[PDB]
Formats: C-alpha cells, sequence, structure tokens
C-alpha cells in the first residue's frame, strides 16, 4: 500500500494521500575554507617543456587566485 | 594604533650570535603570525630579511632566523659579519591594509679595525673671489672610529670664526665621512700665508696647509 | 627588472599641500596595494596608508586621518598621495611600496627610491657652484648656500662613476647648507679627459654645468 | 493558478549574514587558528553565532612544504614530470571553483561537487546540529540536498579562502502530505455554445504543519523522492486544515474552497500520481491505449478518469501522455458533477480566482438584480 489515490468525480479532482514530508523550515550555514599560499616571482628558465609546462600551471594557480579577490 | 618597542641598539663580534626582540600589543603580533623585518643601509630605501614568522625571502643566509612568542618576536644572526651593518626594521600586519611598524634596532658590529683618515684641504678657486667670497674646504673619509675633531690654525694661530663642521656619516665602505667648512671674506684670505685643518684622530693628528698660491 | 619609478623631491610652505606621484613599472594587474612610510630624519619609518588601485580601496592610519588623500591612476598604473596643511614635523623622505597580492601577501617586497618634503618658512633659494682644479690628482665641484636639501652630483652626465664620493650637507649659521663632492682620476688624464660636473637641482629647477680646467 | 498570491522573501540573507561577521577584523584568523589542527572544527564567531568550519582543502600545506622547496630549491630544472601532475591536481579544484563563482556572481543555487564534495558534505550532515533521523533522510537524497542549499562565495584574505555553504533544515519531517490535481468540469449540453466551466485552482501539494496546513501552488519547491516529499516553505501559503474538507465535501461550511468560472469548450488532459484525468469535450478525440492491447478506451464526453493500472497512455487531439507506472490503489468516488447545479444564464461567465461564496454572492447579485424589474 501505502500510496493510494482518490478521483473525486464530484468536482472533477484527484488526491494522492500517503505522502511523507520533508519541509525546508529554516537554514544551516557553515564556513568552508581553502587554505592558499603565494608563488611569490619565481625566476627560471622557460626552455625545458616540463618547467614550461610548470609555469603554465602556475600561471592558471596565480590568475585563480587574482580573479577570486576580483569578483567581490 | 602606536608603533612597536624595539631595543635601540644591540652589537656582536664576528662569531656570535645576536637576537632582536620585537614587542607589540595583542592585536599586532600574538593574533598575527604575519611579521617582517628590514634593514636600511642610510641613503637607500629598505630591503627585508624575513617575510612571514619564520620564513625569509629568495637571496638570504641561513644565520637569520626568526621567532615569536606571545607578542615578542626575535630575529636572530648567527655568526656575524662586516656586511651585516643597517638599521634593522621589525614590522607586522595588523589588520585590512594596516601595519605597524618598529622603533627599530641599530646594530654596528663590535668588532671592526681601525682606519687612518684621508685628509684632503682645497682653497677657494678664482670665481669665488671674484665674487667677494672664500671658503676653505677640508674632506674627511674612511676613518672608522667615529671621533674626528677638525681645529683650523691660521699661521698656527687658532681660527675661531666661520668653521662649520659636518656629523661623520657612514659611507659605501663601512668606513665614515665628514667635512668642515670655514668662511671668511677674500682680504682675510689674500692677508695670510698657510691655513692649517688638524684632523685629530685617536691621538694622530693630520694635517693640511694650503696658500694664497 | 620589476620595479617602481618615483616622484623627484619638492619644498612647501606651512599651510600648503604636497603632492607625491609613485608609478610602476611592473604590472601584473594583481591585486597589488601601494604603501606609503615616510620616515624623518629621526630613526624609525611610520606607516602612513594605503590603497589598491585596481579597486581604489584605501585605509590611512589614525595619525594621519583627515589630512592625507591617497589616490591612484588605474589607466596610467600610477598612485599619487596628497598631504595638506604641512608643518616641520611632517618633514621627512616619503617612500613608495608594494605588497605582492593583498591576500596572499603581508609584507612589502619592493620599494622606491624616494621623494624628499621639506617644508620650512624662508624663501627658497638655488645653489651657486665654483669649480675646484686639482700618484693620482683629484678634482670636483662645490655646491653651497641653497634652501632645499636635496642635491645630486653627476659627472660626465654617467660617464665617470669610479672614484666619486659626495659628502653630506654643513649647516652654515646662516640656515643654508652647502655640499660637495670629489672624484679621483689619473694623471695623464687630466690633459686629455675634459671633465665636467652635472648638479642637477630639483627644487628649483636649476641645471648648472661646470667644467674644471686642470 | 495562485502563484502570483505569494509573499517575497531572501533566500541567502542567513549566509550572507555569516559573511558580513567573517569580515570583521579578526575573524578569519581564528578560524584559520582553529582549523590549524584538524579539517573541521566548531567556531564561535564575534557575534556568539556558532559555525561548523571545514578545510577542504590546503595548498599552503602543499605549496610551503612539497612544491616551492623544490621550484625554490635551485636550479628550477625538475628532474621527474609527476610534479607537473600533482600540481594540476590539488589546484583543478580552486580552477573549477573559480570558473563557476565567475560566472554564477556570488551565488550558485546548487552546491556542485566542486564546491562540496559528496563524501565531505556527508561528513557535514553527519557533523550537523540535528537528529539521526534528519542525518539519514539527508544522507540518502544529497541530491535533494544539493537541490536547496546554496554556496554563497564570502571572502578571500589572510591566505584564506572562504565561502559559506547554507543547506537546508527539514524541520517538518514524516507529516502525511497529499497532491491536488484538478481538471476543468464542464457541461455536456448539446449546443456549440453556452457551454459553462468549472474548475479548481487549489492544486498543489498540501502537508500537515503545526496543526495547519503548509500548501504550495508553485510545483518546483517540491521534489519526490519515492514517498517523500521535499519541500521549501518560503514560497507556501499557511491554511487552516479545514481545506481538506474541500476534497470531501466541497460545500461545507467550514473552509471557503477556491474555484474558477469559464466558458472555454477545449479538453484537456491532466496526468495524476497513479493514474490520469481526461476531460474530454466538443469533438476532442480521447483515448486510453496499452503496450500491449492497443487502444482499451474512449472517454464519453465529461471529465473521467483511469487507473494507471493497464493503462499506458492517455491520448487527447494529438497531445501524448505517459502515465505513471508507480503501483498504488486508486479509487473512484461516484458523484454527480458540481457544474450540474448552476444556470447558463446566471453563472459568472469570467472570474479567475473565484469562490463558492464569491460566486454564489455574484449569482445572488444577478438573480435580485433581474428578478426586481
Amino acid at each position: 500500500q501505502n500510496i493510494t489515490e482518490e478521483f473525486y468525480q464530484s468536482t472533477c479532482s484527484a488526491v494522492s494521500k500517503g505522502y511523507l514530508s520533508a519541509l525546508r523550515t529554516g537554514w544551516y550555514t557553515s564556513v568552508i575554507t581553502i587554505e592558499l599560499s603565494n608563488i611569490k616571482e619565481n625566476k627560471c628558465n622557460g626552455t625545458d617543456a616540463k618547467v614550461k609546462l610548470i609555469k603554465q600551471e602556475l600561471d592558471k594557480y596565480k590568475n585563480a587566485v587574482t580573479e577570486l579577490q576580483l569578483l567581490m | 594604533q602606536s608603533a612597536l618597542t624595539q631595543p635601540r641598539s644591540v652589537s656582536g663580534s664576528p662569531g656570535q650570535s645576536v637576537t632582536i626582540s620585537c614587542t607589540g600589543t595583542s592585536g599586532d603580533v600574538g593574533t598575527y603570525n604575519y611579521v617582517s623585518w628590514y634593514q636600511q643601509l642610510p641613503g637607500k630605501a629598505p630591503k627585508l630579511m624575513i617575510y612571514d614568522v619564520t620564513r625569509r625571502p629568495s637571496g638570504v643566509p641561513d644565520r637569520f632566523s626568526g621567532s615569536k612568542s606571545g607578542n615578542t618576536a626575535s630575529l636572530t644572526i648567527s655568526g656575524l659579519q662586516a656586511d651585516d651593518e643597517a638599521d634593522y626594521y621589525c614590522c607586522s600586519y595588523a589588520g585590512t591594509l594596516t601595519w605597524v611598524f618598529g622603533g627599530g634596532t641599530k646594530l654596528t658590529v663590535l668588532g671592526q679595525p681601525k682606519a687612518a683618515p684621508s685628509v684632503t684641504l682645497f682653497p677657494p678657486s678664482s670665481e669665488e673671489l671674484q665674487a667677494n667670497k672664500a671658503t676653505l674646504v677640508c674632506l674627511i673619509s674612511d676613518f672608522y672610529p667615529g671621533a674626528v675633531t677638525v681645529a683650523w690654525k691660521a699661521d698656527s694661530s687658532p681660527v675661531k670664526a666661520g668653521v662649520e663642521t659636518t656629523t661623520p656619516s657612514k659611507q659605501s665602505n663601512n668606513k665614515y665621512a665628514a667635512s668642515s667648512y670655514l668662511s671668511l671674506t677674500p682680504e682675510q684670505w689674500k692677508s695670510h700665508r698657510s691655513y692649517s685643518c688638524q684632523v685629530t684622530h685617536e691621538g694622530s693628528t693630520v694635517e693640511k696647509t694650503v696658500a694664497p698660491t | 627588472q620589476v620595479q617602481l619609478v618615483q616622484s623627484g623631491a619638492e619644498v612647501k610652505k606651512p599651510g600648503s599641500s604636497v603632492k607625491v606621484s609613485c608609478k610602476t613599472s611592473g604590472g601584473t594587474y594583481g591585486t597589488y596595494s601601494i604603501n606609503w612610510v615616510r620616515q624623518a630624519p629621526g630613526q624609525g619609518l611610520e606607516w602612513m596608508g594605503a590603497i589598491i588601485p585596481i579597486f581604489g580601496k584605501t585605509n590611512y592610519a589614525q595619525k594621519f586621518q583627515g589630512r592625507v588623500t591617497i589616490t591612484a591612476d588605474a589607466s596610467t598604473s600610477t598612485a599619487y598621495m596628497e598631504l595638506g596643511s604641512l608643518t616641520s614635523e611632517d618633514t621627512a623622505m616619503y617612500y613608495c611600496a608594494r605588497v605582492e597580492d593583498t591576500a596572499l601577501d603581508h609584507y612589502f617586497d619592493y620599494w622606491g627610491q624616494g621623494a624628499l618634503v621639506t617644508v620650512s618658512s624662508a624663501s627658497t633659494k638655488g645653489p651657486s657652484v665654483f669649480p675646484l682644479a686639482p700618484g693620482t690628482a683629484a678634482l670636483g665641484c662645490l655646491v653651497k648656500d641653497y634652501f632645499p636639501e636635496p642635491v645630486t652630483v653627476s659627472w660626465n652626465s654617467g660617464a665617470l662613476t669610479s672614484g666619486v664620493h659626495t659628502f653630506p650637507a654643513v649647516l652654515q649659521s646662516s640656515g643654508l647648507y652647502s655640499l660637495s663632492s670629489v672624484v679621483t682620476v689619473p694623471s695623464s688624464s687630466l690633459g686629455t679627459q675634459t671633465y665636467i660636473c652635472n648638479v642637477n637641482h630639483k627644487p628649483s629647477n636649476t641645471k648648472v654645468d661646470k667644467r674644471v680646467e686642470p | 493558478f495562485l502563484g502570483f498570491l505569494l509573499g517575497v522573501g531572501s533566500a541567502i540573507a542567513s549566509g550572507v549574514a555569516v559573511c558580513k561577521v567573517l569580515h570583521l577584523e579578526g575573524e578569519v584568523n581564528k578560524i584559520k587558528s582553529a582549523l590549524l589542527s584538524t579539517n573541521k572544527a566548531v567556531v564561535s564567531l564575534s557575534n556568539g553565532v556558532s559555525v561548523l568550519t571545514f578545510k577542504v582543502l590546503d595548498l599552503k600545506n602543499y605549496i610551503d612544504k612539497q612544491l616551492l622547496p623544490i621550484l625554490n630549491k635551485q636550479s628550477c630544472s625538475i628532474s621527474n614530470i609527476e610534479t607537473v601532475i600533482e600540481f594540476q591536481q590539488k589546484n583543478n579544484r580552486l580552477l573549477e571553483i573559480t570558473r563557476e563563482f565567475s560566472v554564477n556572481a556570488g551565488v550558485t543555487t546548487p552546491v556542485s561537487t566542486y564546491m562540496l564534495t559528496n563524501s565531505e558534505l556527508l561528513s557535514l550532515i553527519n557533523d550537523m546540529p540535528i537528529t539521526n533521523d534528519q542525518k539519514k533522510l539527508m544522507s540518502n537524497n544529497v541530491q535533494i540536498v544539493r537541490q536547496q542549499s546554496y554556496s554563497i562565495m564570502c571572502i578571500i584574505k589572510e591566505e584564506v579562502l572562504a565561502y559559506v555553504v547554507q543547506l537546508p533544515l527539514y524541520g517538518v519531517i514524516d507529516t502525511p502530505c497529499w497532491k491536488l490535481h484538478t481538471s476543468p468540469l464542464c457541461t455536456t449540453n448539446t449546443k456549440e455554445g453556452s457551454n459553462i466551466c468549472l474548475t479548481r485552482t487549489d492544486r498543489g501539494w498540501y502537508c500537515d504543519n503545526a496543526g495547519s496546513v503548509s500548501f504550495f501552488p508553485q510545483a518546483e519547491t517540491c521534489k519526490v523522492q519515492s514517498n517523500r516529499v521535499f519541500c521549501d516553505t518560503m514560497n507556501s501559503l499557511t491554511l487552516p486544515s479545514e481545506v481538506n474538507l474541500c476534497n470531501v465535501d466541497i460545500f461545507n461550511p467550514k473552509y471557503d474552497c477556491k474555484i474558477m468560472t469559464s466558458k472555454t469548450d477545449v479538453s484537456s488532459s491532466v496526468i495524476t500520481s497513479l493514474g490520469a484525468i481526461v476531460s474530454c469535450y466538443g469533438k476532442t478525440k480521447c483515448t486510453a491505449s496499452n503496450k500491449n492491447r492497443g487502444i482499451i478506451k474512449t472517454f464519453s464526453n465529461g471529465c473521467d478518469y483511469v487507473s494507471n493500472k493497464g493503462v499506458d497512455t492517455v491520448s487527447v487531439g494529438n497531445t501524448l501522455y505517459y502515465v505513471n507506472k508507480q503501483e498504488g490503489k486508486s479509487l473512484y468516488v461516484k458523484g454527480e458533477p458540481i457544474i450540474n447545479f448552476y444556470d447558463p444564464l446566471v453563472f459568472p461567465s469570467d472570474e479567475f480566482d473565484a469562490s463558492i461564496s464569491q460566486v454564489n454572492e455574484k449569482i445572488n447579485q444577478s438573480l435580485a438584480f433581474i428578478r426586481k424589474s
């Protein structure tokens, strides 16, 4: 059972009984933190492919931090 | 929001560890582990050697080691050298775009050899005499003991009028400098035979003589 | 590589205002904040304020609240500062420093050479220079009886740097200073090399080039 | 149809308050000192409010200890390529958070897996000031929990990126609910015109709530699991329980039921939980069909009903309708249609949100005004 339904031909309407509830009453807030450090002006050659890839990722990290600061 | 309290001066001979304390309130330090020490060679903007509670930047010797404990910091230098001569400046994060500065500690090493002063005297040139003016210039340099004393002697007779004297200032070679000006009229200059600039240095007096010729 | 230029030094009168600029040459468009610090002759620097040019956000210390307004032009990447109602207590060497990222860094990393602001009552007076003719030898130029205290000496417009030594100023009893500079040169080069001193006076727009003839 | 009867409210203000608190001078330092030991902690802010503080990603502990002691060791040339992948990881999530907050402007209404991973959300639920029943409900319907929870970017300063994840509480739980479906009820007179239509406008959800009825007209606020009905009372009306009487006896003296009058001879189909209502009017085709036995019913003109048992399709006009194939017992309450109680010339021809009492009052007005002549 646990889901019954009625059709009221009188008023041309149906009612679906048997449903339980979970009503949003209020809210709960929690602070989620990400701890970030700084890559401050590391100077090193970009000739090697591996180091060039590292720099491609370092720039992404720095730009992500700066953009997070900008959007406010 | 007052400045921090630092010892006015410490010192140490080469081969010794020196610790400089930096004390602040609960807001400046104790709460934020964001401290920074700066050195200043007089005549140039500062340059830091500690960029966190215990972190040093790129190009800083390992002998520099900082710490902090309950509103008091500790900048430690191991194996002092003749290069670590500057005014150290403790700084601390205090809040959103607010930093507090320390009163500054003055670290000058005890171990350093004496150097005889190199004196040079200059007479007034033609352009100054053609304008009714005359100024004798005595330039001292490369004397390590800060104590120097100038005394002008006109024909072995002391002059007590118009003599000016600078303050011993640090140089790029860590050996001090000085300067002295004696002002006199053109008739007071062309009426004598020999002037003298006597610079006393640890007893050793270095002299220079000029003449109207 | 990355650095920031700084305006020249100037002189005002007690009650006027001094506007000091600070242009940077690094860029990176980051959330860097320019900090102003005017030490003194007296020991110890003094943190004045800060500004993030990308946002225009400012915050001044409580010692100078209501007295200084720090600005920054974002098009030319230049950060100004204007201190009105000057007093002789506000005479100092106004430096200019930055921090890399406002949220990641909490310490100054790069500075500027700085300007010098003197505010007194006596009138300004452009200096007078006279030459001084001479192992080796020694010649130089002398600068005397000026009111300001920025005076820079240069030789051969940047082609002679070794052996040069400029001494700090004296305080003549007339309230004016006096400066000197010396250069060590070989013996035989006095007859062939022409030696010219360059004293570029900043506060009184004076540029005098004296030729010291051996 | 009562959707415009609702009052307006703020959906994220409870998180903006925590953000305004986090913007205080010594606030983020407290949280950082608290998380200096573990990943999660309880933090009493400077306003007395106690919050949960979760450190989901520590890059400083990676940067200043493993990566930068390699790049800044000396001689930048790295030996192995593993560092590139180790830094692509632990940074992909920060890049994704930046990319999400760039296009969403501070508040994302579904908390994405990058804002809060599933295991992290389950741990947060397990360590919340809620009962075991609510904990299990959220743990089993994490998806719906994400549907009703916001994530407000809060602050980034002092080497700490902060954002408050504001979750639903589900105060009312396990109180029985019911869904009310409606379809137009019109007379089947042989005339081409002058055909009246009555409908019920109270369609939606109804739930027991502190002796009253929380009624949701906007079906978006309520997600539906197997038998659980998640709803959001921010867009809900509060009625007396006697509104339920409108199901069994629409002419009761307790609650004045809400209806709608019209004069539109158009057929419609209303799919219900375990069946289908078909209002078949005019020459419109109405066919209840099955996947095996082809067609099983042709609807007579009027408002009829079929159960999802054996019925696989309801087609009205060119409109197809797949019936919901969930088990359950349907019941057909036989009774005369209500539309046969009124007269065509007295029935109000146009009144959008009417009621039994209001329609009767307009009938009284019209009848009196006509009879007084």
